[PDB]
Formats: structure tokens, C-alpha cells, sequence
DNA sequence: TCGTGCTGAGTGATATCTGCTTTGGGTGGGTGGGTGGGTTGAGGCAAT
DNA sequence: GCAGATATCACTCAGCACGA
């Protein structure tokens, strides 16, 4: 009756989502020298859990990184994007 | 024909510090020795002896255990017994078999009726012996050691232990169910083709029983607190320490402290589901209990009792 | 009609049971012997019809169910076996004492009974496989004859505390009293009944538990999976109990005897095939590491130490309180919003509040497991599907005497069963069934692993005992068998070989450590051993082994690790040659993606695994973040979770060994990454999603120029 | 010949070849020799004087068109032990063949008798070992079982059925026969004209009933050691019992000592615990019979 | 070297279904109602 | 008309082999 909600590249591609990480993802995680490896894990993984959360709470930590994985195999749009940051880059 | 799949006992995960328990139990029972007035092997004798004259239960000091392999033994026994029961007794069968391999069996013509002999171990002298006011949950599953007065002894009954049932579709047969609390039936048919899931039929023939008494005990007079009401207790026996306590005289018991749970609501064929003001709820949560929860209440499964308070010819023989 | 049928059989087959024989009640001796009937020897050709006729013939069951519904093998056969043991060991006796003496009247029809009921017990006991092929009655009637058969095998090692065994061993030691030249084929096949006897024995194990899967899994679910008789315990058919009736009746003894003196006084077309099966069984799920190391309380302490540790690291996460004392958490995220978290422990703890918003999501991602079970296709429990873990506990004297016996026939007659088993089954590599390539191979592999052992816990044995494993025809027949398994997709014998594979590399490395200047010789086995085709196919196993069971996993990790080392040695050393073979081009062969992704996999069960899996695991990580500086492919995400969930004081063990690797690979994992994030901010997407393999971009995503 | 109708000797069922003895006797050829020798310990025991204790005891029982044999314990175990052992050990299908042996040879005295009656008990008089209600155990359990003590409580009489015909609510459809046992109620979770496992119902008004009755025996105050509980148990009269003993009675009474499932002892102790009741076999009061009693000899005295 | 169409498999939501009482007892009441039913007897204690 | 326990059907997803 209803199609199941699905992380797809329009949503990803949103500006919630792709944009929002490159927007603001080196500002809020820290990785220290001082600090343990255990608490920038912590730290990187806090980041990433709450902008999934934000944008598919659906799904948990793990299912939304597997999924993920498996959207960026298949979606080509997705690729176009992902090699598009990558040119900037090179341009820059 | 039919789809099927199939779940190894291989697969299962053992537990290393049960059997590390049971080999330690299992060395104890062996090796330990007491100076006598010269040096003999106390449980070994024990053994013999119940080997001669046919006896279930083994009685196990307590000091005994304590006193060698530095008390770990004694620590992992008492702190955790519910847990390491089982072990303790896979360590006994298997000393018996090593010693007295008669003795496993339960004892003109011939009898086929030959069934695995059910071993019980009883422990007693424990360093400390508690009231039934001291009682509390903080403690349960622990080897502790009560007082109290028999104020009630329900008759000996007939306790399911481990059931048979076979298939009313197929007329198969599963055997060797434990049952924990309540009446309970298998599930899945291990007959790949057949269909069944919940219709069985109990073979009350091939079944084994246990002894249950129930008996009911109150905290001792003088230890109870000026003009308070005594607090009573529910204790169950069972194998040879059945009719043992009498009404009315004082006993020490010795066994674990467990809980039972409300069984109407876990679901029992025939029978329906079910002071304080509605404050007295249970946990909820389980898929057995779709919108229903289960209420705990404390009991005793004591190991050990303790009776604290003819002719010429008979007499002067009991006489040294 | 049919039920008519089956009701008449099990009529007539209980009055033929009655008709054996019964104990002499009557006579005043009362440890009341067996008495045998005047035709009991005619029961016993009629038993022998039945089976014959029916069981193989109609493709039936029903009269092996029959037979043992009436106790004929535990209450007849047993006691006429026992009591002819007994009046051979009392006629030995009288001749010993006078060679005069001569009392076994009819002694030619108590060796024609024994033989028979011996013949019949094998019948009886002969494993059962389920195939594709076999009928609707063959399949409905498995569990019931896996216990009778368990049942028999209980009684077999209790009665009378196991004088079957050794009225066997009477029976080879009359075969074998006659000369080799004048041996007839009859004396092989007793040889040969004895020897499946003694393996039927062995391998009777529990069956499994099969259930139809019609319709959906009901909500009440599977209550347990205990599939034994009734009066049978575990411990009954353990393999401790078989041990210790062996070792009673002097077993080890006959077997030793018997493979000693093979190729000088016996064929070996009878022989060679019963004591290959009879050993890989002995070993099917012994594990080497408990062979060699009160003890028991010092264990006991250790492991309520570690109990202690974990029940502490518990205690941080539960309440003060009582579940129902309430206390609800409002966390904002930075883009003004909050949300409501329960629980005492959440409110001082973010990391908690955050796993606990984790769990109370329902939605649970896809995860299929479809693996078959040995039965399925015709395989015993062994190493290849039990628990990496999983250790079969021995009595003090139990150990001692199989020590004894494994280094005995090592010591012995390894060597002359290997070569005759291998140049057998090269003259008949095509007929080869999965089940004989598998324990084949297992046979193999286990004693290989079992002398390096024994070579490195102590000196004064010899290295030289295996010396049919460095063979030549031994390895081209386990390279042909791994090719051929692999070409054809079947991945137990696969597994096996990979096994195999990996113990003659340990043996090949340790010959050349030990002894360098003899390895010339060695030389030429190894470049063998490296062709292009099986550098290839070494490459790619890794590959495969992703969607795969644990063990395959495990043994893919073993045997990688095993090559490298190998061909670094043999690289270092000397100008290996097989077209000249550097080490860098193999390493490269190496790295990819799916490597990478079956180590995640694999490593994603730590909790079950061993010190030695995961310093393997941690050391190949380390080479290719490393050696080959190819740190892009270890920038992935499930390594971020894995890492922090080992590294968290709830997973791998503080005080642990292992920790100490992977705190020092993380800090170096970490570091390179945060480096790499300052210079490339794109890889804050990269992350995510899986590496590009675009020629634009491709070079400077992976190497960052 | 017809395998099935072959038959053993009388050493061979002593040799016993099964899981237990109730699978032993329930065997159609070991059946068929038990009928048999069980109808010889008949027709061919004789006492001290070589009268045919039976002969005469099955003219008596066919003279009062009564439905009860009494059977000597003690002559049974003297004449064939084995099938005094086996009695003892599985009362109920020895029991069921002996009423099958017994209902035989009456027939042979009064060819007729199947009008009058058509089945005859048959009641064991003296069992060797006497219990008591505290010494029961579960190893007593489905086993012959003498035991003394003093009626409390009676119920009236009532019909029972002896063989009841289910029926079906989805489809209609109508079930066999059936035995039912006095103990527990007959379940049927699954039919076999429908084959569905939808409601049912009791039908067939055709049936034929049996008395039933139910009383409570106490331990004798005496026998009870020195100041504890009395233990009680229910005991379960059939047809041709009902009506052998009012309150206030000391009664010794054989029967199978069987158990079954309770949900509501269950629920309320906290444990698998089946109840238990004696189904009654042959009441006696508690020298011979009685003193007031006496006979023509005496009455001439 | 690899991309995609076909398939078996398994949950999710939804269809029918039984049940909607239940129960002996005064801290469940009598505005829930008797067509849902409850029929002691000994022993202890205040009043006198 | 209402809540709960139960079983039915339909739809969509990850693996597989072949062809491009
Ligand atoms: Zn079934
Ligand atoms: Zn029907």
C-alpha cells in the first residue's frame, strides 16, 4: 500500500545530507594528540551518528553505513558528485 | 518435497568457567583425605559405601571444600550455586563412573526398567546460619544456611522433571524436555516432513518424576523483635529429604535462595491468566506476555535438613 | 496394508530376537550367563537375510528400527560376543597351564557364531547419510536410528567395561596367528570387519536437529535442540569414555601393531583405507593446543578474575536506582532540537545516552546466512564447522595415554601410511569421493600441525618422522585435489586443502629455519609450489572467502599470513624463481578491496577469537598501511566502529595482550587519517563511500597527488 | 502360517525384550501366550483337597449374576510368578487381559452369559505388600498398590460414560469410539474427516455408561506416629464398587496408584506438580472376614 | 576485466478470528445486578 | 463497538549466472 521509506540519492544529495557534511564537518570534529584514541573515535563517530539521525533516523548507526556502502556502489548519480568533489580539488 | 534446515549441537557455545569449576569439584571429590586416628579418602569411602548400600544423596562438608585450592572452589560455589549446580554434578557422574560405574544405574527374570540414577548433593556446616528476616534478594542463587520453626508440611508429591512427548500428527517421539517452572511442551516436530508445532501428546509412562514437599516455616520466637508478627517462608525438598521435617520442631536448612515467578501468567494450558494499593506491579515486556506482567515472590530449595530440637537386645546393640 | 506389512515384520523379527537365545535363569550360578540356543546360528543367517534383503535392496529402514526397538543388540549379541571372549580367555588358560587340556567342544561353531554376531553388530552400526535420492522413509526414520545408534554405542563401551573390544582384538589376533603367504581373502576381510568395526565405534556422534520450514517462524520460537536419547548423557558417548575403554582393554596395542608392520606383512588394499578413517576420526575434533601446555584452581582463579573485570565494567552502566525511580534527558543537537532520553545513567553520560537513542531504534537492516549443514552433504562434525574455541576436556591419565599413543605411532609408522595412502589414491585420483578427500586432507594436515608442535616444545624428538609430507607426490596430489576442488566449486574439500596447504608451508618454513644448508633440496619443492596458476588462485581465496563461514575465514587468514611469510623468507634469501618472483608485485596482488573487506568481516567477531587470530590480523593490517603505503584502503568507516567498539572498556579486555596492538595500530591509524583529513577535506565524504575507480581522479584520491 | 499367531512358552516371557513392560506385554504374540496361560491358572489350579478353586468361584459369580471374580494374589504368584511379577509391575493391561481370560472362561460354564453381563472383572484379594498414604512415593506411581486407612467423605453415585463419539463444528463431521479414562477427560486437538483444528463437541447419544463414585481415605489415627498430620488421598469406585463402604469405615483397598495433569495445582504451588488418585480395584473391611459372621456348623453349636 | 535481469526468500501489514469474563469474597461495591451465585461449627473471650 | 492473539498474502530485496 504504501512504499517504504529508502535512503536514496535525492535524498543524500539534499541540503541536508552531503552538503550539510561538507558544510560543517571539520569545524565540530576534533581529533587531539592530548586526547585517547578512544575519544576521538568517540567523538567522530558522535558526529556522523547524530547528522545520520538527522537525516535517516530510520536506520541505526551500522545499517546506515552499510547502506550507504551499498548506495554509493550502485547509484551513478551519486558517483557523478563524488568524483566531482574530487575535480574541484585537482582544480584547486 | 519439503524444505528443511538443520541446527548442530556442535554449534553450541560451552562455558569454560563451568568446566573449569567442574574439574576442580571433580579433583576435590578424588583427591581429598583426612588424618584419621592413619589417612583415608573421605568422599571416595563415601562413595564405596553409597555404591554397597544404594544411596542417592552425597553430603559434602563445607570446611572441607574452604580448606583446599584456597578457597576459589568454595567462593565460586557459594556466591554463584544456581549457576555452577550442574557442573558440580557432571563432576560427580563422572568420579562415579571412574570409581563405581555400578552405581549410574538406578538398581529369576529380567527387568528392562534401568534409568539414569539421580544424584543429589547436599551441603552442611556452613560458617554461618541465617533468619528468615535476613533474607534478601541481593542473595539470590547463593549457598546459605536458615533456621526457623515447621509451622506447616504439605504431602509429597510428584514433581515433572524431565518430560516425553510425542507427535499427534507423525506419532514421533521428544524426549529429555526440562521444564523450568511450569507445564511446558516443545515447539518444533523433529521430524523434517511433518507439520506440527503445538499439538503433543504427553507419555506419562516414559516420563520421570521427582519427591516435592512444600514446607512453611516462621522466624524462632525469641529472635523476633518485641510484639512483631513472625515472617514466614516457603521451602521445597525433594529426593531423600522428603518427610524429614516434622510440624512444630526447629530444623536448619541449607540450600539456595531462588524466586518464582507467577506461572498463570507465562501461560499454562487449561488454567487463565491471574495490602498494597496497586503499587505491587510486575516487569513487562516479554513476548509470552503480550500486555500482562510477571510478579516474583522469594522461596528456599534447601539441600540439607538438620533437627536441631524395642527389647533389651536392640538397645544394648545401638549401645558401643 | 502397508501398516499390515510393517506390523508383521516387527512381529516376525521380535520371535527370531526371542529365538536367539536368553540367560540361564535355571542354573544355580547366578551372575546368570547367556545360554545360546539350539539354532542360534540360524537366527543370526535369518537376521542377516533381513537386512540383506531389505534394508539395501528395498531401500528401507524398518528393520533396523525393529531390530533395535527390541533391545537384540544390547541384550543378546553383547552377551553371546562377552561370554565367547570369556571362554577363550579360560581355554588360553588351560593351555597355558597344560598344553594337554582341551575343553571347547564344538570350537569351530563358537568361532562361526562370534564371527557372525560380529558381523552383524557391524551391520548395525554403519553411519547413516542422508542424500538427495533417498526416499520418503529413508529421510522420516534419521533421528530415531541416531539414537538407537547412540544407545548401542553407550552400551558397547559399558558392558562389562568394553570386552567387545577386546574380543575383537582376539579375532584379529587369530587372523593374523596364520603366515602372510598363506592368507586367504577371508583373513583380509575379517581384518577389514574388524578395522570398520573399531571405526564405527569411533564415529557415532549425535545427530542433528532438522526442522520443516513450511511456513514463517512462530513467535514462541525454538525451546531447545537436545537431540539424545533418553538415558543418555553427553558424557557417555564422550570421546573421554572411548579413551579410557581403549586404554582398559589394551586397543592401542592392536592398531599400533598393525600399522608397525604394514607393507612387511599384510596387503595394503585392505588395510590402508580402514586405519587412514579410524585415525582422522581418533583426531576429528581433538585440538592440538590442549595436547600440550592444583592447576585447575590456579585456572579457576584466572577466570574469576576475568569474571570480576567484566561484571565492574557491567556495573558502570546499570542505575543506582530502581528501573522505576524515572528521570528523563533532553540532549540538543547543535541545529536546536532535543531529544528525550530515558534512564539515571544517561544524564551524566553523553556516550550512554547516545548508544541508548542507538538501541531503542526497531527497524533492523537484511542480514542472510544460507549454509549447509556436513550432513547435508555427507560429512562429519569435524574442525570445519565446530567453534574456533571449542575444546574437548581430557582426564589427567585420559591426556597422558593419548599423548602416549599419537607420539608412539608418529614415532612408528606415519611415514609408510602416508606414502601407501598417497600413492593409492593417486592411482585413483578420478573416483575420489568429497568425503575421503576431506579426511584425507584432515589426516594430514592435523598430524603435520601436531609434530611442529611437539618440534617446538621440545628437542629431543626428531623433525624427520613427517618426511612423507615434503614428498614430492604427496604435494602434487594435495595441489591436484585443491585445484580441482576449486575449479568445481566445492568448498569443504576447499577448505580442507586450504588447511593442508597452510600446514606444508609451516613445515616447509620451519625445515628451512632449522637446517638452511640442506634446504637446496627444499629449493626445489617451494618453487613448485609458487606456480603463476596457484599464485593466482592463493590471490583470489582471500577474495571469495568474504560470504563465507567463520572457519573459512579463519583458515583464508592463516593461509595468507603462512605465504607471505613464506615468500619473504625465500625472496630475502635468495633470487626465488619459479620467471623470477619479487615480493612487491605478489604483495600488490594482494591488496584489494575485498581482501580488506573479508578481514573486516572477520575481525568483526573478536570476541570469540584467539590471541594469535587477532595479532595475525593486526600484523597483515599493519603491512598494508605500512610496507605498501596504501593507507586509502583502510580509510573506511567499519574499521572507525570496530576499532572504537574493541577499544571501548565494555569490549576487548583491558589487561588483555592484544589491546596493546590495537591501541598502538589505532593511534597510527588515527594520526595518518587526521593528517590525511587536514591536506584532502573532500575525504570527509570519502569516508562513507567506497573508493572510485575513475582515470581522472583515481590517482589522486587513492595516493592524494 | 499367520505370524502373528504364533505363541511363546512360558519361560520366554520371563526374558523380557522391550523399553519397559508395558511395551513387553502389549506385543500381540506375548499377549496371546499371557491369555493363554492365564486361562490355564484357571481351569487347572486346584487347593489342598484338588477342588477347582475357580470352577467353583465361576459358578458362584454366574449364580448371583455378579460381574466380579475375586483372584487369589498368593495361587497366582505359586502357580506362574512371572505373570504375578508382571501384574504387579503394569496393573492395567494385565488386568484388561485377565478380564478377557476370565469373561472366556465363564462362558465356558454359562454359554449364555454375555446377555446378563458382558464384562467381568476381575479383583485381586491379597497383596503381599501392604503401603501406607505416608510411604507413597513417585516410584509407586502406575503400579499395584495395597494400602489401609479410614473413610472421612463419600459422594452419590453417578453415570459415566464408558465410551464416548465426539463431533465437529466446522465441518460436522463425527468421531470414534473412544475409551474414557476415569482419571482425565478425552482431548481431541485435531480432527481426521475435516482435518481441521476448529472447535468440537460431545454427540452420539448412543452410549453406554458405568457407575461412578469417589471417596477420601485417611490414615488410621493410630497407625499416624505420635502427633502428626493424617495424609489422605481420593480414591475412584467404577461400576460394581459403588456403595461398598460409608463413613466412618477401616478399608484396605488395591488399586493402580495413578497420576495426572492439574493446571490449577500448577498454578497455585509453583511447580510441575500432577495430582494423584487411586483408581480402586477391590475394597475389603478390617479374624477371616468378620467375627459377628457364622455358619451352619455353628449355628448348631 | 565486468553490468544487469531473474529468482527465492522473508517480513509487514492486514484479514479473519475468538473473546468480551471471572470470580468467590467483604480493603472490589450496592447508581452493576440476583436468570452469575454464596445454606458451618468449634473454640476463645468480654460481660457479667 | 472494542482490545488481543493469531495466521494469511503480497511485495520487495540481495544473490546468482550469464552475456556485453
Ligand atoms: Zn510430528
Ligand atoms: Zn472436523
Amino acid at each position: 500500500r504504501r512504499p517504504q521509506v529508502k535512503l536514496t540519492a535525492e535524498k543524500l544529495l539534499s541540503d541536508k545530507g552531503l552538503p550539510y557534511v561538507l558544510k560543517n564537518a571539520h569545524k565540530r570534529i576534533r581529533i587531539s594528540s592530548k586526547k585517547n584514541s578512544y575519544d576521538n573515535l568517540s567523538n567522530i563517530i558522535q558526529f556522523y551518528q547524530l547528522w545520520a539521525h538527522e537525516l535517516f533516523p530510520k536506520a541505526k548507526f551500522k545499517d546506515f553505513m552499510k547502506i550507504c556502502q551499498t548506495v554509493g556502489k550502485t547509484d551513478p548519480v551519486l558517483r557523478e558528485y563524488r568524483v566531482s568533489l574530487f575535480r574541484d580539488e585537482m582544480g584547486m | 518435497s519439503f524444505k528443511s534446515r538443520a541446527l548442530n549441537h556442535v554449534k553450541k557455545v560451552d562455558d569454560v568457567t563451568g568446566e573449569k569449576v567442574r574439574e576442580a569439584f571433580e579433583q576435590f571429590l578424588e583427591d581429598f583425605s583426612v588424618q584419621s586416628t592413619e589417612v583415608e579418602k573421605v568422599y571416595r569411602a563415601q562413595i564405596e559405601f553409597m555404591k554397597i548400600y544404594d544411596l542417592n544423596t552425597i553430603y559434602i562438608d563445607y570446611q572441607h571444600l574452604s580448606m583446599r585450592e584456597n578457597g576459589a572452589l568454595a567462593m565460586a560455589i557459594s556466591e554463584q550455586y544456581y549457576r555452577f549446580l550442574p557442573f558440580l554434578q557432571k563432576g560427580l557422574r563422572r568420579v562415579v563412573r571412574k570409581y563405581a560405574p555400578e552405581l549410574l544405574n538406578t538398581s529369576t527374570s529380567t527387568s528392562p526398567e534401568q534409568t539414569e540414577r539421580v544424584f543429589q548433593i547436599s551441603f552442611f556446616n556452613l560458617p554461618t546460619v541465617h533468619r528468615i528476616r535476613d533474607i534478601r534478594s541481593e542473595k539470590i542463587g547463593s549457598l546459605l544456611s536458615i533456621s526457623g520453626t515447621v509451622t506447616r508440611t504439605s504431602e509429597v508429591r510428584p514433581e515433572l522433571y524431565k518430560a516425553s512427548f510425542t507427535c499427534d500428527m507423525c506419532r514421533a517421539i521428544v524426549d529429555n524436555v526440562e521444564q523450568s517452572f511450569k507445564y511446558t511442551e516443545p515447539t518444533f516436530c523433529p521430524n523434517p516432513s511433518c507439520e506440527n508445532r503445538a499439538f503433543w501428546t504427553l507419555n506419562v509412562t516414559r516420563s520421570r518424576f521427582l519427591d516435592w514437599q512444600k514446607v512453611r516455616i516462621q522466624e524462632n520466637a525469641n529472635e523476633i523483635p518485641t510484639g512483631s508478627m513472625p515472617r514466614t517462608l516457603d521451602v521445597i525438598l525433594r529426593g531423600d529429604s522428603v518427610e524429614r521435617a516434622k510440624p512444630g520442631d526447629r530444623c536448619k536448612f541449607t540450600g539456595v535462595e531462588i524466586v518464582v515467578p507467577d506461572v498463570t501468567q507465562l501461560g499454562l494450558p487449561g488454567v487463565k491468566p491471574s495490602t498494597t494499593e496497586g503499587l505491587n506491579s510486575g516487569v513487562t515486556g516479554l513476548r509470552s506476555l503480550g500486555v500482562r506482567d510477571l510478579t516474583y515472590k522469594i522461596s528456599f530449595l534447601a539441600c540439607h535438613v538438620i533437627s536441631i530440637g524395642r527389647d533389651q537386645e536392640v538397645f544394648l546393640n545401638s549401645l558401643s | 496394508a502397508a501398516d499390515f506389512s510393517l506390523t508383521v515384520l516387527r512381529a516376525r523379527i521380535a520371535l527370531l530376537a526371542t529365538a536367539i537365545g536368553g540367560p540361564d535363569y535355571t542354573s544355580q550360578i547366578d551372575p546368570p550367563p547367556y545360554k545360546l540356543g539350539d539354532d542360534c546360528l540360524a537366527c543370526l543367517k535369518d537376521l542377516k537375510r533381513w537386512f540383506k534383503l531389505v534394508d539395501d535392496q528395498q531401500k528401507r529402514w524398518d528393520v533396523a528400527m525393529a531390530v533395535a526397538e527390541y533391545r537384540i543388540l544390547t541384550d543378546d549379541l553383547l552377551p553371546i560376543l562377552i561370554d565367547w571372549e570369556n571362554k577363550c580367555s579360560l581355554a588360553a588358560k588351560l593351555a597355558k597351564n597344560n598344553p594337554d587340556h582341551e575343553e571347547f567342544r564344538n570350537k569351530a561353531y563358537y568361532d562361526k557364531i562370534a564371527l557372525n554376531c560380529l558381523q552383524l553388530l557391524v551391520l548395525m552400526t554403519w553411519p547413516l547419510i542422508v542424500t538427495e535420492q533417498s526416499s520418503s522413509n529413508q529421510i522420516t526414520l534419521y533421528g530415531e536410528l541416531k539414537k538407537h545408534q547412540l544407545v548401542y554405542k553407550k552400551t558397547i563401551l559399558s558392558m562389562e567395561s568394553g570386552k567387545v573390544l577386546r574380543a575383537a582384538i582376539r579375532l584379529a589376533l587369530d587372523v593374523i596367528k596364520i603366515d602372510r603367504l598363506s592368507r586367504t581373502p577371508r583373513d583380509n576381510m575379517v581384518l577389514k570387519l574388524v578395522l570398520n568395526f573399531f571405526r564405527n565405534v569411533i564415529a557415532i556422534e549425535p545427530g542433528e536437529f532438522t526442522i520443516n520450514t513450511k511456513k514463517s517462524m512462530p513467535k514462541k520460537g525454538i525451546t531447545s535442540i537436545d537431540t539424545l536419547p533418553p538415558n543418555v548423557s553427553m558424557d557417555d558417548i564422550s570421546l573421554n569414555t572411548v579413551i579410557s575403554s581403549f586404554h582398559k582393554n589394551k586397543v592401542f596395542g592392536f592398531l599400533l601393531t598393525l600399522t608397525s608392520s604394514l607393507s612387511k606383512e599384510f596387503d595394503q588394499d585392505f588395510i590402508n583405507i580402514p586405519l587412514l578413517e579410524i585415525m582422522f576420526y581418533f583426531t576429528k575434533d581433538v585440538n592440538q593446543e590442549l595436547l600440550f601446555p592444583t592447576s585447575a584452581g590456579f585456572e579457576l582463579s584466572k577466570l574469576l578474575q576475568k569474571e570480576h573485570q567484566m561484571r565492574k565494567n557491567v556495573i558502570k552502566h546499570t542505575s543506582a536506582r530502581h528501573s522505576r525511580f524515572g528521570g528523563l534527558l533532553s540532549i540538543q543537537t547543535p541545529d536546536k532540537t532535543r531529544l528525550t532520553v530515558s534512564g539515571s545513567q544517561a544524564l551524566v553520560d553523553e556516550k550512554i545516552a547516545l548508544q541508548k537513542l542507538d538501541d531503542s531504534k526497531k527497524w533492523n537492516k537484511r542480514i542472510i546466512k544460507k549454509h549447509q549443514s556436513v550432513a547435508a552433504e555427507g560429512l562429519p562434525n569435524s574442525l570445519l564447522n565446530s567453534q574456533t574455541g571449542k575444546a574437548i576436556f581430557f582426564t589427567e591419565s585420559n591426556g597422558k595415554h593419548f599423548k602416549e599413543f599419537i607420539n608412539n605411532f608418529i614415532d612408528s609408522g606415519f611415514n609408510i601410511l602416508l606414502h601407501s595412502v598417497t600413492n593409492y589414491f593417486t592411482t585413483e585420483q578420478d573416483r575420489m569421493v568429497t568425503l575421503e578427500q576431506v579426511e584425507y586432507l584432515l589426516f594430514f594436515a592435523w598430524f603435520v600441525k601436531y609434530q611442529l608442535l611437539r618440534s617446538k616444545i621440545d628437542n629431543s624428538a626428531d623433525i624427520k618422522q613427517v618426511s612423507e609430507a615434503l614428498k614430492e607426490v604427496t604435494f602434487i596430489l594435495v595441489s591436484s585435489l585443491l585445484r580441482s576442488a576449486y575449479d568445481l566449486k566445492n568448498w569443504t574439500v576447499t577448505h580442507a586443502g586450504m588447511i593442508a596447504f597452510n600446514e606444508l608451508l609451516n613445515l616447509v618454513s620451519r625445515t628451512k629455519a632449522a637446517q638452511e644448508e640442506d634446504s637446496t633440496d627444499i629449493e626445489f619443492i617451494v618453487s613448485r609450489l609458487f606456480s603463476d596458476e596457484r599464485i593466482q588462485l592463493l590471490s583470489n581465496l582471500p577474495k571469495i572467502g568474504s560470504k563465507y563461514s567463520l572457519q573459512f575465514m579463519k583458515s583464508c587468514i592463516e593461509l595468507t599470513h603462512s605465504v607471505l611469510k613464506v615468500l619473504e623468507q625465500y625472496s630475502d634469501d635468495k633470487t626465488l624463481v619459479i620467471i623470477e618472483v619479487n615480493f612487491q608485485k605478489v604483495q600488490a596482488n594482494y591488496m584489494t578491496e575485498p581482501v580488506i573487506e573479508t578481514y573486516i568481516n572477520f575481525l568483526e567477531r573478536f570476541r570469540e577469537l584467539e590471541d594469535d587470530s587477532i595479532k595475525k590480523v593486526f600484523s597483515f593490517f599493519h603491512r598494508v598501511f605500512v610496507q605498501a603505503k596504501e593507507q586509502a584502503l583502510l580509510f573506511r568507516f567499519d574499521l572507525i566502529i570496530l576499532l572504537r567498539e574493541m577499544l571501548s572498556p565494555d569490549g576487548l579486555d583491558r589487561m588483555s595482550r592484544s589491546r596493546k596492538y590495537v591501541s598502538q595500530f589505532s593511534d597510527y591509524f588515527l594520526a595518518r587519517l587526521k593528517k590525511r583529513l587536514k591536506k584532502s577535506p573532500a575525504w570527509f565524504v570519502g569516508l562513507l563511500f567506497p573508493p572510485l575507480h575513475n582515470s581522472e581522479v583515481g590517482f589522486y584520491q587513492r595516493y592524494g597527488e | 502360517i499367520d505370524p502373528l499367531r504364533e505363541e511363546l512358552t512360558l519361560e520366554s516371557l520371563s526374558n523380557v525384550k522391550a523399553n519397559s513392560y508395558s511395551e513387553w506385554i502389549t506385543q500381540p504374540n506375548v499377549s496371546r501366550t499371557i491369555a493363554r496361560e492365564l486361562k490355564s491358572f484357571l481351569l487347572e489350579y486346584t487347593d489342598e483337597t484338588g477342588r477347582s478353586v475357580y470352577g467353583a468361584r465361576i459358578r458362584t459369580l454366574g449364580e448371583m449374576n455378579s460381574e466380579s471374580l475375586e483372584v487369589n494374589y498368593r495361587h497366582l504368584a505359586e502357580s506362574k510368578a512371572i505373570l504375578a511379577l508382571f501384574l504387579a509391575k503394569c496393573p492395567e493391561e494385565m488386568l484388561k487381559i485377565f478380564d478377557l481370560v476370565a469373561m472366556e472362561a465363564t462362558e465356558l460354564h454359562y454359554p449364555d452369559y454375555a446377555r446378563i453381563h458382558s464384562e467381568i472383572h476381575v479383583r485381586i484379594s491379597d497383596f503381599p505388600t501392604i503401603y501406607s498414604l505416608r510411604e507413597l512415593r513417585e516410584s509407586n506411581l502406575s503400579s499395584l498398590v495395597r494400602v489401609t486407612g479410614v473413610v472421612t467423605r463419600r459422594t452419590g453415585v453417578f453415570p459415566q460414560l464408558k465410551y464416548v463419539k465426539f463431533n465437529c463444528l466446522k465441518c460436522g463431521s463425527i468421531l470414534g469410539p473412544f475409551f474414557q479414562d476415569s482419571n482425565e477427560e478425552i482431548r481431541i486437538s485435531f480432527c481426521t474427516n475435516c482435518k481441521s483444528k476448529g472447535p468440537f463437541r460431545v454427540n452420539g447419544e448412543k452410549t453406554v455408561y458405568r457407575n461412578y463414585q469417589r471417596v477420601t481415605l485417611q490414615e488410621a489415627p493410630g497407625t499416624v506416629p505420635p502427633g502428626r498430620l493424617p495424609r489422605h488421598r481420593e480414591v475412584i469406585l467404577l461400576a460394581d464398587l459403588v456403595d461398598v463402604s460409608k463413613p466412618g469405615e477401616e478399608v484396605e483397598v488395591t488399586g493402580i496408584y495413578k497420576n495426572n495433569y492439574d493446571g490449577n495445582l500448577n498454578a497455585k504451588n509453583g511447580f510441575p506438580v500432577f495430582a494423584t488418585i487411586i483408581e480402586a480395584n477391590s475394597i475389603k473391611r478390617r479374624e477371616g472376614l468378620d467375627v459377628f459372621s457364622w455358619t451352619e456348623e455353628e449355628e448348631r453349636e
